[PDB]
Protein backbone atom coordinates (compact mmCIF):
# COMPACT_ATOMS: atom_id res chain seq x y z
CA UNK A 1 0.00 0.00 0.00
CA UNK A 2 2.27 2.34 -1.10
CA UNK A 3 -0.29 5.19 -1.16
CA UNK A 4 -1.15 4.49 2.28
CA UNK A 5 -0.18 6.51 5.76
CA UNK A 6 3.44 5.41 6.52
CA UNK A 7 3.95 3.91 9.62
CA UNK A 8 5.93 7.12 10.93
CA UNK A 9 2.95 9.13 10.00
CA UNK A 10 0.47 7.10 11.91
CA UNK A 11 2.77 6.82 14.69
CA UNK A 12 3.44 10.64 14.95
CA UNK A 13 -0.40 11.21 14.72
CA UNK A 14 -1.07 8.81 17.12
CA UNK A 15 1.21 10.71 19.55
CA UNK A 16 0.28 14.39 18.82
CA UNK A 17 -3.62 13.32 19.95
CA UNK A 18 -2.30 11.74 23.67
CA UNK A 19 -2.34 14.89 25.63
CA UNK A 20 -6.09 15.53 24.31
CA UNK A 21 -9.87 14.60 24.73
CA UNK A 22 -11.15 10.63 24.24
CA UNK A 23 -13.57 12.07 21.35
CA UNK A 24 -10.45 13.51 19.23
CA UNK A 25 -8.17 10.33 20.15
CA UNK A 26 -11.01 8.23 18.55
CA UNK A 27 -11.56 10.54 15.37
CA UNK A 28 -7.29 10.36 15.49
CA UNK A 29 -7.91 7.03 15.35
CA UNK A 30 -10.61 6.51 13.04
CA UNK A 31 -8.59 8.89 10.45
CA UNK A 32 -5.37 6.55 10.81
CA UNK A 33 -7.81 3.39 10.42
CA UNK A 34 -9.23 4.76 7.18
CA UNK A 35 -6.28 5.52 5.54
CA UNK A 36 -3.88 2.46 7.14
CA UNK A 37 -5.30 -1.02 6.10
CA UNK A 38 -4.43 -4.20 7.34
CA UNK A 39 -2.13 -6.38 4.68
CA UNK A 40 -1.16 -9.34 6.68
CA UNK A 41 -2.85 -11.42 4.75
CA UNK A 42 -0.11 -11.47 2.64
CA UNK A 43 2.26 -13.26 4.65
CA UNK A 44 0.67 -16.51 4.15
CA UNK A 45 0.56 -15.50 0.37
CA UNK A 46 4.13 -14.81 -0.76
CA UNK A 47 5.66 -17.94 1.64
CA UNK A 48 3.33 -20.79 0.61
CA UNK A 49 2.60 -20.43 -3.29
CA UNK A 50 0.84 -24.10 -3.67
CA UNK A 51 -2.79 -23.86 -1.99
CA UNK A 52 -3.02 -26.41 -0.46
CA UNK A 53 0.21 -25.70 1.81
CA UNK A 54 -1.22 -21.92 1.89
CA UNK A 55 -4.86 -23.24 3.45
CA UNK A 56 -2.76 -25.27 6.36
CA UNK A 57 -0.16 -22.56 7.14
CA UNK A 58 -3.20 -20.07 7.33
CA UNK A 59 -5.65 -22.95 9.39
CA UNK A 60 -2.31 -23.58 11.61
CA UNK A 61 -2.10 -19.71 12.10
CA UNK A 62 -5.40 -18.35 13.46
CA UNK A 63 -5.83 -21.91 15.40
CA UNK A 64 -2.29 -20.57 17.00
CA UNK A 65 -3.69 -17.11 17.61
CA UNK A 66 -7.09 -18.41 19.08
CA UNK A 67 -5.32 -20.74 21.70
CA UNK A 68 -2.88 -17.92 22.81
CA UNK A 69 -5.43 -15.17 22.79
CA UNK A 70 -7.80 -17.83 25.33
CA UNK A 71 -4.69 -18.58 27.68
CA UNK A 72 -3.06 -15.04 27.96
CA UNK A 73 -6.31 -13.70 28.84
CA UNK A 74 -6.54 -16.73 31.40
CA UNK A 75 -3.12 -15.52 33.05
CA UNK A 76 -4.05 -11.76 32.23
CA UNK A 77 -1.02 -11.66 29.38
CA UNK A 78 -0.59 -8.01 29.03
CA UNK A 79 2.19 -5.51 26.97
CA UNK A 80 1.28 -7.57 23.47
CA UNK A 81 2.76 -5.05 21.41
CA UNK A 82 4.12 -6.15 17.60
CA UNK A 83 7.60 -6.75 18.81
CA UNK A 84 6.67 -8.60 21.54
CA UNK A 85 5.26 -11.30 19.31
CA UNK A 86 7.13 -13.20 16.60
CA UNK A 87 5.40 -15.33 13.52
CA UNK A 88 7.64 -19.07 12.76
CA UNK A 89 8.56 -18.08 8.94
CA UNK A 90 7.95 -22.13 8.25
CA UNK A 91 4.90 -22.53 10.35
CA UNK A 92 3.27 -19.19 10.65
CA UNK A 93 2.85 -19.91 13.98
CA UNK A 94 2.61 -17.37 16.71
CA UNK A 95 5.37 -17.23 19.68
CA UNK A 96 4.46 -14.77 22.75
CA UNK A 97 7.86 -13.41 24.29
CA UNK A 98 8.61 -11.22 26.78
CA UNK A 99 5.93 -12.49 29.17
CA UNK A 100 7.43 -9.95 32.54
CA UNK A 101 3.70 -8.35 32.44
CA UNK A 102 0.94 -10.69 33.12
CA UNK A 103 -1.79 -10.90 35.61
CA UNK A 104 -3.69 -7.82 34.62
CA UNK A 105 -0.94 -6.12 36.14
CA UNK A 106 -0.71 -4.02 32.46
CA UNK A 107 -4.26 -2.42 33.52
CA UNK A 108 -2.53 -0.46 36.75
CA UNK A 109 -0.24 0.99 33.80
CA UNK A 110 -0.51 4.76 33.19
CA UNK A 111 -2.26 3.94 29.74
CA UNK A 112 -4.06 1.13 30.96
CA UNK A 113 -4.35 -2.22 28.45
CA UNK A 114 -8.49 -2.25 27.73
CA UNK A 115 -7.93 -5.45 25.99
CA UNK A 116 -8.04 -8.61 26.95
CA UNK A 117 -4.96 -9.98 23.67
CA UNK A 118 -4.08 -8.77 20.71
CA UNK A 119 -6.93 -8.88 17.88
CA UNK A 120 -6.40 -5.92 16.10
CA UNK A 121 -6.87 -4.93 12.13
CA UNK A 122 -3.90 -7.15 10.72
CA UNK A 123 -4.06 -9.98 13.18
CA UNK A 124 -7.89 -10.46 11.72
CA UNK A 125 -7.24 -10.01 8.32
CA UNK A 126 -4.29 -12.91 8.53
CA UNK A 127 -7.17 -15.01 9.36
CA UNK A 128 -8.53 -15.02 5.84
CA UNK A 129 -11.96 -13.26 4.55
CA UNK A 130 -13.87 -14.81 6.94
CA UNK A 131 -12.28 -12.66 10.18
CA UNK A 132 -12.99 -13.86 13.62
CA UNK A 133 -16.24 -16.26 12.55
CA UNK A 134 -15.17 -19.59 12.08
CA UNK A 135 -12.19 -21.48 12.59
CA UNK A 136 -11.16 -18.59 14.99
CA UNK A 137 -13.92 -18.49 17.02
CA UNK A 138 -14.73 -22.09 17.33
CA UNK A 139 -10.89 -22.89 18.84
CA UNK A 140 -11.42 -19.98 21.13
CA UNK A 141 -14.38 -22.17 22.65
CA UNK A 142 -13.01 -25.25 22.61
CA UNK A 143 -9.64 -23.76 24.74
CA UNK A 144 -12.12 -21.97 26.83
CA UNK A 145 -14.19 -24.83 27.15
CA UNK A 146 -10.66 -26.72 28.43
CA UNK A 147 -10.04 -23.92 30.63
CA UNK A 148 -12.70 -24.07 32.65
CA UNK A 149 -13.01 -28.30 32.54
CA UNK A 150 -9.65 -27.56 34.57
CA UNK A 151 -10.32 -24.61 36.53
CA UNK A 152 -9.16 -25.98 39.64
CA UNK A 153 -6.09 -27.23 38.27
CA UNK A 154 -5.39 -24.21 36.79
CA UNK A 155 -6.11 -22.52 40.28
CA UNK A 156 -4.15 -24.36 42.32
CA UNK A 157 -0.77 -23.58 39.62
CA UNK A 158 -1.35 -20.69 39.99
CA UNK A 159 -1.90 -20.54 43.39
CA UNK A 160 1.55 -22.26 43.74
CA UNK A 161 2.93 -19.31 41.51
CA UNK A 162 1.72 -16.51 43.04
CA UNK A 163 3.26 -17.34 46.59
CA UNK A 164 6.83 -18.12 44.98
CA UNK A 165 8.78 -15.45 47.16
CA UNK A 166 11.13 -15.11 44.21
CA UNK A 167 8.56 -14.53 41.37
CA UNK A 168 8.31 -10.53 40.69
CA UNK A 169 5.34 -10.45 39.49
CA UNK A 170 3.30 -7.03 40.61
CA UNK A 171 3.71 -3.90 39.24
CA UNK A 172 5.73 -1.40 40.89
CA UNK A 173 6.65 2.76 39.65
CA UNK A 174 9.56 1.60 38.02
CA UNK A 175 8.44 -0.95 36.47
CA UNK A 176 5.53 0.74 35.18
CA UNK A 177 7.47 3.86 33.80
CA UNK A 178 10.00 1.63 32.15
CA UNK A 179 7.11 -0.02 30.38
CA UNK A 180 5.62 3.63 29.15
CA UNK A 181 8.12 5.92 28.21
CA UNK A 182 8.18 8.96 25.88
CA UNK A 183 10.73 11.35 24.65
CA UNK A 184 -0.30 -5.63 51.36
CA UNK A 185 1.14 -8.19 49.30
CA UNK A 186 -1.54 -10.94 50.52
CA UNK A 187 -4.31 -9.01 49.22
CA UNK A 188 -2.75 -7.79 45.52
CA UNK A 189 -2.59 -12.09 45.60
CA UNK A 190 -5.83 -12.78 47.07
CA UNK A 191 -7.81 -10.26 44.72
CA UNK A 192 -5.49 -11.74 41.86
CA UNK A 193 -6.78 -15.42 42.72
CA UNK A 194 -10.19 -14.63 42.99
CA UNK A 195 -10.41 -12.51 39.46
CA UNK A 196 -9.24 -15.84 37.68
CA UNK A 197 -11.56 -18.03 39.65
CA UNK A 198 -14.25 -15.70 38.59
CA UNK A 199 -12.40 -16.14 34.92
CA UNK A 200 -12.42 -19.91 35.14
CA UNK A 201 -16.16 -19.88 36.08
CA UNK A 202 -17.01 -17.67 33.24
CA UNK A 203 -17.84 -14.59 35.50
CA UNK A 204 -17.64 -11.70 34.14
CA UNK A 205 -19.65 -8.68 35.29
CA UNK A 206 -21.07 -10.53 38.09
CA UNK A 207 -23.11 -12.28 35.60
CA UNK A 208 -22.70 -16.33 34.34
CA UNK A 209 -21.50 -16.39 30.40
CA UNK A 210 -21.76 -19.63 28.74
CA UNK A 211 -18.22 -20.30 27.07
CA UNK A 212 -19.72 -19.08 23.77
CA UNK A 213 -20.73 -15.70 25.40
CA UNK A 214 -17.53 -15.28 27.15
CA UNK A 215 -15.88 -15.82 24.24
CA UNK A 216 -18.12 -13.35 22.10
CA UNK A 217 -17.57 -10.64 24.97
CA UNK A 218 -13.97 -11.36 24.61
CA UNK A 219 -13.53 -10.96 20.74
CA UNK A 220 -15.84 -7.94 20.80
CA UNK A 221 -13.62 -6.12 23.49
CA UNK A 222 -10.62 -7.03 21.89
CA UNK A 223 -11.74 -5.50 18.47
CA UNK A 224 -13.72 -2.41 19.76
CA UNK A 225 -12.37 0.45 18.37
CA UNK A 226 -13.15 2.60 20.85
CA UNK A 227 -11.00 0.28 23.42
CA UNK A 228 -7.67 0.61 20.61
CA UNK A 229 -7.78 4.38 20.65
CA UNK A 230 -7.07 4.78 24.41
CA UNK A 231 -4.26 2.57 24.10
CA UNK A 232 -0.49 3.82 24.37
CA UNK A 233 1.00 4.19 20.64
CA UNK A 234 3.94 2.15 21.45
CA UNK A 235 0.97 -0.76 21.36
CA UNK A 236 0.12 0.49 18.11
CA UNK A 237 -3.53 -0.73 17.89
CA UNK A 238 -3.72 0.52 14.11
CA UNK A 239 -1.21 -2.34 12.90
CA UNK B 1 -29.64 -0.83 29.85
CA UNK B 2 -28.96 2.55 30.88
CA UNK B 3 -28.88 1.69 34.92
CA UNK B 4 -26.86 -1.29 33.68
CA UNK B 5 -23.72 0.86 32.27
CA UNK B 6 -24.26 3.28 35.56
CA UNK B 7 -24.09 0.71 37.37
CA UNK B 8 -21.14 -1.02 36.01
CA UNK B 9 -19.36 2.35 36.38
CA UNK B 10 -20.56 2.53 39.83
CA UNK B 11 -18.69 -0.90 40.33
CA UNK B 12 -16.15 -0.08 39.14
CA UNK B 13 -15.44 3.43 40.90
CA UNK B 14 -15.86 1.37 43.81
CA UNK B 15 -13.54 -1.50 42.83
CA UNK B 16 -10.98 -2.88 44.71
CA UNK B 17 -8.66 -2.19 41.36
CA UNK B 18 -9.50 1.09 40.95
CA UNK B 19 -8.37 1.34 44.69
CA UNK B 20 -4.94 -0.11 43.94
CA UNK B 21 -4.61 1.85 40.38
CA UNK B 22 -4.75 4.90 42.88
CA UNK B 23 -2.97 4.42 45.47
CA UNK B 24 -0.31 3.32 43.15
CA UNK B 25 -0.22 7.31 41.86
CA UNK B 26 -0.48 8.58 45.51
CA UNK B 27 2.59 5.88 46.54
CA UNK B 28 4.83 6.99 43.10
CA UNK B 29 4.64 10.40 43.98
CA UNK B 30 6.36 9.80 47.54
CA UNK B 31 12.51 13.88 35.27
CA UNK B 32 10.83 12.35 38.24
CA UNK B 33 8.59 15.37 38.97
CA UNK B 34 8.01 15.78 35.65
CA UNK B 35 6.40 12.16 34.87
CA UNK B 36 4.91 11.89 38.26
CA UNK B 37 2.93 15.46 37.27
CA UNK B 38 1.97 13.61 34.11
CA UNK B 39 0.55 11.00 36.05
CA UNK B 40 -1.07 12.88 38.54
CA UNK B 41 -2.63 15.20 35.33
CA UNK B 42 -3.85 12.48 33.59
CA UNK B 43 -5.55 11.05 36.27
CA UNK B 44 -7.74 13.57 36.73
CA UNK B 45 -8.81 13.43 32.96
CA UNK B 46 -9.77 9.87 33.44
CA UNK B 47 -12.02 10.30 36.39
CA UNK B 48 -13.74 13.54 35.29
CA UNK B 49 -14.10 11.56 31.81
CA UNK B 50 -16.04 8.77 34.08
CA UNK B 51 -17.75 10.90 36.31
CA UNK B 52 -19.65 12.47 33.68
CA UNK B 53 -20.45 9.07 31.68
CA UNK B 54 -21.94 8.04 35.19
CA UNK B 55 -24.00 10.93 35.31
CA UNK B 56 -25.01 10.72 32.15
CA UNK B 57 -26.04 7.40 32.12
CA UNK B 58 -27.62 7.95 35.78
CA UNK B 59 -29.78 10.69 33.92
CA UNK B 60 -31.00 8.65 31.08
CA UNK B 61 -32.05 5.89 33.43
CA UNK B 62 -33.88 8.36 35.98
CA UNK B 63 -35.43 9.75 32.78
CA UNK B 64 -36.44 6.41 31.25
CA UNK B 65 -37.63 4.85 34.35
CA UNK B 66 -40.32 7.99 34.82
CA UNK B 67 -41.57 7.49 30.89
CA UNK B 68 -41.36 3.61 31.73
CA UNK B 69 -43.82 4.32 34.99
CA UNK B 70 -46.33 7.09 33.34
CA UNK B 71 -46.81 4.55 30.15
CA UNK B 72 -48.16 1.60 32.00
CA UNK B 73 -48.52 -0.21 34.89
CA UNK B 74 -47.04 -3.89 34.54
CA UNK B 75 -43.80 -2.41 35.79
CA UNK B 76 -44.73 -0.68 38.63
CA UNK B 77 -41.98 -2.61 41.33
CA UNK B 78 -39.92 -0.75 38.83
CA UNK B 79 -40.49 2.29 41.06
CA UNK B 80 -38.44 0.98 43.45
CA UNK B 81 -35.23 1.68 41.24
CA UNK B 82 -36.61 4.78 40.22
CA UNK B 83 -36.23 6.09 43.96
CA UNK B 84 -33.21 3.93 44.77
CA UNK B 85 -31.30 5.99 41.62
CA UNK B 86 -33.51 8.96 42.92
CA UNK B 87 -32.21 8.65 46.71
CA UNK B 88 -28.57 8.06 46.56
CA UNK B 89 -27.73 10.95 44.15
CA UNK B 90 -30.40 13.55 45.84
CA UNK B 91 -26.94 15.68 45.07
CA UNK B 92 -27.76 15.38 41.28
CA UNK B 93 -29.74 18.69 40.31
CA UNK B 94 -31.04 16.79 36.88
CA UNK B 95 -32.33 13.87 38.73
CA UNK B 96 -34.51 15.74 41.41
CA UNK B 97 -35.52 18.34 38.07
CA UNK B 98 -36.46 15.20 36.56
CA UNK B 99 -38.63 14.04 39.38
CA UNK B 100 -40.14 17.64 39.96
CA UNK B 101 -41.35 17.92 36.74
CA UNK B 102 -42.28 14.36 34.99
CA UNK B 103 -42.06 12.35 38.42
CA UNK B 104 -44.72 14.63 39.52
CA UNK B 105 -47.49 13.49 36.75
CA UNK B 106 -46.40 9.55 38.11
CA UNK B 107 -49.70 8.29 39.95
CA UNK B 108 -49.41 8.78 43.47
CA UNK B 109 -50.70 5.25 44.23
CA UNK B 110 -47.76 3.43 43.18
CA UNK B 111 -45.68 5.46 45.42
CA UNK B 112 -47.46 3.50 48.34
CA UNK B 113 -45.61 0.15 48.73
CA UNK B 114 -42.16 2.41 49.69
CA UNK B 115 -44.51 5.06 51.58
CA UNK B 116 -41.82 3.71 54.54
CA UNK B 117 -38.68 4.53 53.35
CA UNK B 118 -39.81 7.86 51.13
CA UNK B 119 -41.23 9.24 54.81
CA UNK B 120 -38.04 8.46 56.29
CA UNK C 1 -43.16 -34.83 46.87
CA UNK C 2 -44.90 -31.85 47.18
CA UNK C 3 -42.41 -30.13 49.86
CA UNK C 4 -39.27 -30.59 47.57
CA UNK C 5 -41.36 -29.80 44.32
CA UNK C 6 -42.72 -26.81 45.90
CA UNK C 7 -39.31 -25.24 47.21
CA UNK C 8 -38.16 -25.34 43.51
CA UNK C 9 -40.89 -23.60 42.30
CA UNK C 10 -40.59 -20.88 44.96
CA UNK C 11 -36.64 -20.84 44.06
CA UNK C 12 -37.05 -20.65 40.72
CA UNK C 13 -39.84 -17.66 41.05
CA UNK C 14 -36.89 -16.05 43.50
CA UNK C 15 -33.99 -16.55 41.11
CA UNK C 16 -36.06 -14.91 37.87
CA UNK C 17 -36.61 -12.30 39.72
CA UNK C 18 -33.63 -11.17 41.13
CA UNK C 19 -33.13 -8.15 40.12
CA UNK C 20 -36.16 -6.86 41.49
CA UNK C 21 -35.62 -8.39 45.08
CA UNK C 22 -32.43 -7.18 44.73
CA UNK C 23 -33.86 -3.38 44.61
CA UNK C 24 -36.10 -3.88 47.16
CA UNK C 25 -33.64 -4.90 49.79
CA UNK C 26 -31.53 -2.19 48.63
CA UNK C 27 -34.05 0.10 49.26
CA UNK C 28 -34.56 -1.38 52.71
CA UNK C 29 -31.45 -2.03 53.76
CA UNK C 30 -30.36 1.93 53.21
CA UNK C 31 -33.40 3.18 55.62
CA UNK C 32 -31.85 5.15 58.52
CA UNK C 33 -34.98 4.36 60.71
CA UNK C 34 -34.24 0.12 59.72
CA UNK C 35 -32.75 -1.16 62.80
CA UNK C 36 -31.42 -4.82 61.16
CA UNK C 37 -28.34 -5.30 62.44
CA UNK C 38 -27.09 -7.10 65.00
CA UNK C 39 -25.92 -5.07 68.53
CA UNK C 40 -24.55 -6.97 71.26
CA UNK C 41 -28.08 -5.81 73.96
CA UNK C 42 -29.84 -7.39 71.36
CA UNK C 43 -28.38 -10.64 71.22
CA UNK C 44 -28.30 -11.03 75.04
CA UNK C 45 -31.98 -10.40 74.85
CA UNK C 46 -32.55 -13.06 72.40
CA UNK C 47 -30.65 -15.64 74.12
CA UNK C 48 -31.13 -15.39 77.92
CA UNK C 49 -30.26 -18.08 80.65
CA UNK C 50 -31.12 -18.07 84.31
CA UNK C 51 -18.88 0.87 59.50
CA UNK C 52 -22.80 0.36 58.30
CA UNK C 53 -22.45 0.57 54.91
CA UNK C 54 -19.83 -2.30 54.54
CA UNK C 55 -22.02 -4.74 56.62
CA UNK C 56 -24.77 -3.54 54.40
CA UNK C 57 -22.68 -4.26 51.17
CA UNK C 58 -21.71 -7.45 52.54
CA UNK C 59 -25.12 -8.17 53.17
CA UNK C 60 -26.66 -7.46 49.70
CA UNK C 61 -23.40 -9.33 47.64
CA UNK C 62 -24.57 -12.24 50.03
CA UNK C 63 -28.88 -11.83 49.00
CA UNK C 64 -26.89 -11.82 45.63
CA UNK C 65 -25.26 -15.01 46.11
CA UNK C 66 -28.38 -16.43 47.07
CA UNK C 67 -30.56 -15.15 44.48
CA UNK C 68 -27.73 -16.34 41.71
CA UNK C 69 -27.44 -19.84 43.53
CA UNK C 70 -24.20 -19.36 44.68
CA UNK C 71 -23.62 -21.21 47.77
CA UNK C 72 -20.09 -22.22 48.88
CA UNK C 73 -18.78 -20.60 45.56
CA UNK C 74 -19.98 -23.22 43.00
CA UNK C 75 -22.80 -22.25 41.19
CA UNK C 76 -26.25 -24.52 41.85
CA UNK C 77 -29.02 -25.04 39.83
CA UNK C 78 -32.32 -25.04 41.55
CA UNK C 79 -33.03 -28.45 42.81
CA UNK C 80 -29.27 -28.86 43.46
CA UNK C 81 -29.86 -25.32 45.85
CA UNK C 82 -32.95 -26.44 47.51
CA UNK C 83 -31.15 -30.04 48.13
CA UNK C 84 -28.24 -28.37 50.10
CA UNK C 85 -30.79 -26.31 51.78
CA UNK C 86 -33.17 -29.08 53.20
CA UNK C 87 -30.06 -31.46 53.87
CA UNK C 88 -28.55 -28.46 55.99
CA UNK C 89 -31.92 -27.60 57.95
CA UNK C 90 -32.85 -31.53 58.62
CA UNK C 91 -28.69 -32.59 59.61
CA UNK C 92 -28.88 -33.79 63.37
CA UNK C 93 -25.39 -32.18 63.79
CA UNK C 94 -26.48 -28.40 63.24
CA UNK C 95 -29.75 -29.11 65.30
CA UNK C 96 -27.41 -30.01 68.34
CA UNK C 97 -25.64 -27.27 68.40
CA UNK C 98 -28.37 -24.91 68.78
CA UNK C 99 -29.75 -22.67 71.59
CA UNK C 100 -32.12 -25.01 73.70
CA UNK C 101 -35.10 -22.35 73.78
CA UNK C 102 -34.68 -22.64 69.72
CA UNK C 103 -36.35 -26.45 70.44
CA UNK C 104 -34.71 -28.39 67.76
CA UNK C 105 -35.93 -31.69 68.95
CA UNK C 106 -39.21 -30.24 68.52
MG1 LIG D 1 10.25 -6.46 23.71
Amino acid sequence: RPNDFSAFQCQKKMMEVQKKSFEEKYEVFMDVCQNFQPVFRYFCMEKFLDPAIWFEKRLAYTRSVATSSIVGYILGLGDRHVQNILINEQSAELVHIDLGVAFEQGKILPTPETVPFRLTRDIVDGMGITGVEGVFRRCCEKTMEVMRNSQETLLTIVEVLLYDPLFDWTMNPLKALYLQQRPSFNKVAERVLMRLQEKLKGVEEGTVLSVGGQVNLLIQQAIDPKNLSRLFPGWKAWV
Amino acid sequence: FSDTQYQRIENYMKSSEFENKQALLKRAKERYTVKVQRELELDELALRALKEDRKRFLCKAVENYINCLLSGEEHDMWVFRLCSLWLENSGVSEVNGMMKRDGMKIPTYKFLPLMYQLAA
